[PDB]
RNA sequence: AAGAACCUUACCUGGUCUUGACAUCCACGGAAGUUUUCAGAGAUGAGAAUGUGCCUUCGGGAACCGUGAGACAGGUGCUGCAUGGCUGUCGUCAGCUCGUGUUGUGAAAUGUUGGGUUAAGUCCCGCAACGAGCGCAACCCUUAUCCUUUGUUGCCAGCGGUCCGGCCGGGAACUCAAAGGAGACUGCCAGUGAUAAACUGGAGGAAGGUGGGGAUGACGUCAAGUCAUCAUGGCCCUUACGACCAGGGCUACACACGUGCUACAAUGGCGCAUACAAAGAGAAGCGACCUCGCGAGAGCAAGCGGACCUCAUAAAGUGCGUCGUAGUCCGGAUUGGAGUCUGCAACUCGACUCCAUGAAGUCGGAAUCGCUAGUAAUCGUGGAUCAGAAUGCCACGGUGAAUAC
RNA sequence: AGGAGGUAAAAAUGUUCAAA
RNA sequence: CGCGGGGUGGAGCAGCCUGGUAGCUCGUCGGGCUCAUAACCCGAAGGUCGUCGGUUCAAAUCCGGCCCCCGCAACCA
């Protein structure tokens, strides 16, 4: 579908994980990189990403992989 | 439009050569089937790194007098308006209106 | 007539800071009426983000007894929305005695929450609001225990 | 309104390109811009002296510039003290010497574009139009011209509501092609804001 | 035209048969520039008519075209100032074309296999007159007869 | 809008800066530049190595940097009914004016009306009108026939050599390419017409009465449109309506409409084979051929900044075979899966590929649109915009009607 | 050209002020 | 107190009488003609049949109460 190599994400919200990672499952992320996929060793965390004015949090399960973080974050709101 | 506008693509156009310009080689020779290792990850994950800008896609590329992002020729660097407007005035060497 | 606002206006947001951090798409949840004061507990929804629960409740303990991980902990950064029950005897005039007191008492009525059924002369009426500062909860309360028709008018929970 | 630019219809016809030289993409517009500049540097720095029309040539890397004006003698300075200062600041703006050749006109009525700012300046003077265009008018008429025709448009008096006027004399065949309708513009500001002007002058064909 | 009294478009008559009414009857069929494959129906259809017919084409064709053809027309022109019908006899181009353009309607209709075939069976019930484009002209003819009180 | 992922971008939410993203002037410190680490979404913010060069009449030098102060700066804020320039339009409609003269107290009129004629206040004639001007026409470009010029990367008859490929000697006739010219003028005749313009027919002629097409758009109207391309008078904001950045939005979706694409099929789909264009474009671009992949593409890598190289076997069409009138081998939306390419990035929101999926639709109410010739129709090719992103726009040839009393 | 006879159903309305 | 009749889309009326399936006109809505509106033309939705209960398999319809509305009567006193 996209990008043949490389599941991609920026740098800054990977650091933002590790560091979460070896820190353990916490206090929700504020990831604005709704452009980032969602690499497996993120599993359970409640990161929350960005929505244009809200900062919504999402929390991950084993399939909120391979679907980039926009996906979880409905940008307009109708009815 | 705006001078700040204005401003702001030529910066576009400084960190344009200022980087990529000789530093394309991450995606380049690095994104290549030949160290599918950590190493083209380290290029994907470096690029980043690089300013937003830049990269030559954000280059919006404006008319040279009046800046309008719109209707710009690569050819002559000027919006429709001023290429008429310069090209009626004699201005553009040969240039005559076309009667085909 | 007078039955949004809040939604477009606390998406205005400071009202609450999750784990050390607000901003997050939360509301409070209808099984707890959070309240300002005695902070709360917030739980994870999948869509429509943080669900906040008020501290301590048993909806919000249920979620605990399938994904408790998910709940997560938070303040109140800056006593709005809330309903009250007001069970009392018959009426009489008595749904004046509830917005004579109201009216310039200034607070919002959305709760048009009445019930006159029952068995016995004792009308069942609650009643949403969405109060503004703290105090005047105080004085509602004292102006609202008083009245002779009414036997209780307090925080219904 | 809708009338095509005259100079624009006579190109191939009978009116010289202002910018002679060539280039391809792949340096074109560089050159063009950079004409523009030291056409627009030449315009600040010589409206005081009555250029009518800078050409441009661009042969071997060099930059020359021929400039049509009444009065030489002022461009130039001092025995080409100002001229030369000129060329500085010229391939200054190109990197590239520039041989900057100046031509004196000596029909400062004949010239639309001087005529035009003639008029402008006595807009600018706060003059009554009116009395301008008139003036210009019998000026080139008397001065031999065939046709003649010229337009203010705008506040011009400091009327509530713009107006536009327009004065002729002799023949001005816009559609006869081969005729050789001179034709510049030149707006005038004033405080009232910016006034069109606009001028014709038929001289002859083929 | 209001004016332009124009001269009429000349022709290129049939590469197979000499006709140049039959180049004109494959342009009316000719949707688009697909001239070869209206061609291609047309002599089809001649083919397997003078089969049936058992005559020849150039003329087996004729008996049956001339069945359709209209004797006279109804333009509504409107004299006076109110509008009626008002029959006319019809000019022999018109005549024949007019013809031709029925036939290839009642054709475009009743459609079989074969385009060129369901044609065949038109021609055919043409030439005994029963085909829906004679009764096509026929409708005309009722137009022609009731509004025959006209001039 | 000649092409909204970011950029664009002007809008929103949030986090940010104020003499500032852009400009000069003054002063202060200082090469400019270079590299690198943290935090942060980023902007920025915080440290650290490095660099410190031509006037040296040397505060020093141009530049550039950062800092301070203020003049200022910034505005896609309103105001097209304050404007210029620009544009549509009525409309390529043939009209619209002026001089002096004359008529009338005057507004004005006559000229321009009238008999003819014309695509035309085009033309002739008469006339208190006589002339002039903007416009019609024409001068320009394109296209159609011919001659001259020169002959590559073009073409290649006739000659010779052929791996019968203009492939090779070789040829300047030919196609063609551009340059220069010829030619068409109601010029010839018949007819009509007031011995006038002109109209009608023919001869010849590639071409015929403006041959085809385009270019060019009058005096003006609508206080039409645009103060957001620009420029500009006002007004308005100026620790914010300015300036930066991230994410978002411009792609929302009960609904309505304009303009299009694609179909409803049998003059058609499908399969194999097969013939025939013009127009263009191309350098941090076009990218052969060969290899890999079902393919989009990928690797490798000539040629080309171009009559040679590349896009690049055009499609309808043609032959053969099939499907045989069913929602059917029609239709291709939608949708799942798996991919490719672009680009920091493809979820909102790209394109394209593959497998599958396979809806509405069986020629559309009232109503209404274009079009008279290489047009309509149908068919595919290309270009600007463009990292990518046409069913749009623009451009090019292929095929090829009907009808107009 | 001197003259006669033939010649079109229905189709309403438009807020206020406004420029050398 | 009395007798008779009626309550149906937003309006007026059907259809009930004689059980199953509610139609007409305007009006509302969608499109068209028009410079624009109406008119006109095309197309469309819209009615728990006063309320409750009952009779029945089924009730707009049959039966009873209730609320409304109109009618005729209220005489000898």
């Amino acid at each position: 579908r996209s990008l043949k190599k490389g599941p991609f994400i920026d740098l800054h919200l990977l650091k933002k994980v590790e560091k979460a990672v070896e820190s353990g499952d916490k206090k929700p992320l504020r990831t604005w990189s709704r452009r980032s996929t969602i690499f497996p060793n993120m599993i359970g965390l409640t990161i929350a990403v960005h929505n244009g004015r809200q900062h919504v949090p999402v929390f991950v399960t084993d399939e909120m992989v391979g679907h980039k973080l926009g996906e979880f974050a409905p940008t307009r709101t109708y009815r | 439009a705006k001078q700040s506008m204005k401003a702001r693509e030529v910066k576009r156009v400084a960190l344009a050569d200022k980087y990529f310009a000789k530093r394309a080689e991450l995606k380049a020779i690095i994104s290549d089937v030949n160290a599918s290792d950590e190493d083209r990850w380290n290029a994907v994950l470096k690029l980043q790194t690089l300013p937003r800008d830049s990269s030559p896609s954000r280059q919006r590329n404006r008319c040279r007098q009046t800046g309008r992002p719109h209707g710009f020729l690569r050819k002559f660097g000027l919006s429709r308006i001023k290429v008429r407007e310069a090209a009626m005035r004699g201005e553009i060497p040969g240039l005559k209106k076309a009667s085909w | 007539q007078l039955q949004y606002t809040p939604q477009n206006r606390s998406k205005d947001n400071g009202r609450v800071v999750v784990e050390g951090v607000g901003n997050l798409m939360h509301h409070i949840a209808r099984c707890c009426q959070p309240i300002p004061g005695d902070e709360i507990v917030g739980f994870i929804t999948q869509g429509r983000g943080i669900s906040v629960h008020r501290a301590d409740c048993e909806q919000l303990a249920e979620l605990r007894s399938h994904a408790p991980e998910r709940i997560v902990d938070a303040v109140w950064g800056e006593g709005y929305s809330l309903v009250v029950r007001v069970v009392a005897n018959d009426r009489s005039g008595l749904l004046r005695d509830i917005t004579t007191i109201l009216a310039n008492e200034k607070v919002n009525v959305l709760g048009v929450a009445s019930r006159s059924d029952t068995k016995q002369q004792l009308a069942t009426i609650d009643m949403t609001i969405e109060i503004y500062n703290l105090q005047v909860l105080g004085r509602v309360l004292g102006k609202l225990n008083q009245v002779p028709d009414v036997i209780d008018a307090r925080r219904l929970h | 309104g809708q009338k095509v630019h005259p100079n624009g219809i006579r190109l191939g016809i009978v009116k010289p390109w202002n910018s002679t030289w060539f280039a391809n993409t792949k340096e074109f517009a560089d050159n063009l811009d950079s004409d523009f500049k030291v056409r627009q540097y030449l315009t600040k720095e010589l409206a005081k002296a009555s250029v009518s029309r800078i050409v441009i040539e661009r042969p071997a890397k060099s930059i020359r510039v021929t400039i049509h004006t009444a009065r030489p003698g002022i461009v130039i300075g001092k025995k080409g003290e100002d001229v030369e200062k000129l060329r500085k600041v010229v391939a200054d703006i190109a990197g590239v010497p520039a041989q900057i050749n100046i031509a004196e006109v000596r029909k400062p009525e004949l010239d639309a574009k001087l005529v035009a700012d003639s008029i402008t300046s006595q807009l600018e003077r706060r003059v009554m139009f009116r009395r301008a265009m008139k003036r210009a008018v019998q000026n080139a008429m008397r001065l031999g011209a065939k046709g003649i025709k010229v337009e203010v448009s705008g506040r011009l008096g400091g009327a509530e509501i713009a107006r536009t006027e327009w004065y002729r004399e002799g023949r001005v065949p816009l559609h006869t092609l081969r005729a050789d309708i001179d034709y510049n513009t030149s707006e005038a500001h004033t405080t009232y804001g910016v006034i069109g002007v606009k001028v014709w002058i038929f001289k002859g064909e083929i | 035209p209001r004016r332009r009294v124009i001269g009429q478009r000349k022709i290129l008559p049939d590469p197979k048969f000499g006709s140049e009414l039959l180049a004109k009857f494959v342009n009316i069929l000719m949707v688009d520039g697909k001239k070869s494959t209206a061609e291609s129906i047309v002599y089809s259809a001649l083919e397997t008519l003078a089969q049936r017919s058992g005559k020849s084409e150039l003329e087996a064709f004729e008996v049956a075209l001339e069945n359709v053809r209209p004797t006279v027309e109804v333009k509504s022109r409107r004299v006076g100032g109110s509008t009626y019908q008002v029959p006319v006899e019809v000019r022999p181009v018109r005549r024949n074309a007019l013809a031709m353009r029925w036939i290839v309607e009642a054709a475009r209709k009743r459609g079989d296999k074969s385009m060129a075939l369901r044609l065949a069976n038109e021609l055919s019930d043409a030439a005994e007159n029963k085909g829906t484009a004679v009764k096509k002209r026929e409708d005309v003819h009722r137009m022609a007869e009731a509004n025959k009180a006209f001039a």
